[PDB]
């Protein structure tokens, strides 16, 4: 009721383009069409492929009146035991960051300007029998940041070698 | 490996 939404990935219906770095090697915009409605997600799953440091940054969001924003994530993480021999290079977490700016820097992404909010861990991993039966465990996690002081902000997601699908990213403030 | 079942790149 009293919430004002500033960013909503799933409501955009695949139309938000989030920046990825390194380009073409990590996070990817995916779709699933097994229901009446298409489902979109940002996914990465380079679990047995050497060290990973894959970044995904949102579009610029004008904060307006918001002083404190609340960030709600919905996501799946596959069990590292789904991947044979990967008990060393496979992870089940990813990291959430943000940055404030008075202008949209566009494709200029400088990870050095971003502040870490938290490591995001799944309450429930999706095990192989789930995945193979098309029955994922969707996690829901919320964080907040503030006071905000510039005109707008970005969120970013860092993958360190997990098998993660981001299905919902909703940012709001309370009026 | 796929992070999500029956998902394909969207572009
Ligand atoms: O639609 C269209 C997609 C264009 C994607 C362009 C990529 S995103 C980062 C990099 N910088 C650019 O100027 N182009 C690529």
């Amino acid at each position: 009721p009293g919430e004002v939404v500033l960013l909503d990935f799933a409501a955009a219906g695949g139309e938000l383009g989030w920046l990825t770095h390194p380009y073409g090697k990590g996070w990817d915009l995916m779709q699933n069409i097994m229901n009446d409605m298409p489902i979109y997600m940002y996914s990465v799953c380079n679990v047995m492929s050497g060290d990973q440091d894959n970044w995904l940054r949102t579009n610029w969001v004008y904060r307006g009146e918001a002083e404190r924003i609340f960030i709600e994530l919905k996501f799946t993480v596959r069990d590292c035991n789904s991947f044979p021999g990967g008990a060393s290079s496979c992870k089940e977490t990813f990291n959430l960051y943000y940055a404030e700016s008075d202008l949209d820097y566009g494709t200029n992404f400088q990870k050095r300007l971003f502040t870490k909010i938290d490591t995001i861990a799944p309450d429930e991993i999706t095990v192989s029998s789930d995945f193979e039966a098309r029955h994922v465990k969707l996690n829901v996690e919320e964080r907040s940041v503030g006071p905000l002081t510039r005109k707008g902000f970005y969120l970013a997601f860092q993958d360190i070698g997990a098998c993660v699908a981001l299905l919902s990213v909703r940012v709001y403030y309370k009026k | 490996w796929l992070a999500y079942p029956d998902s394909v790149p969207y572009s």
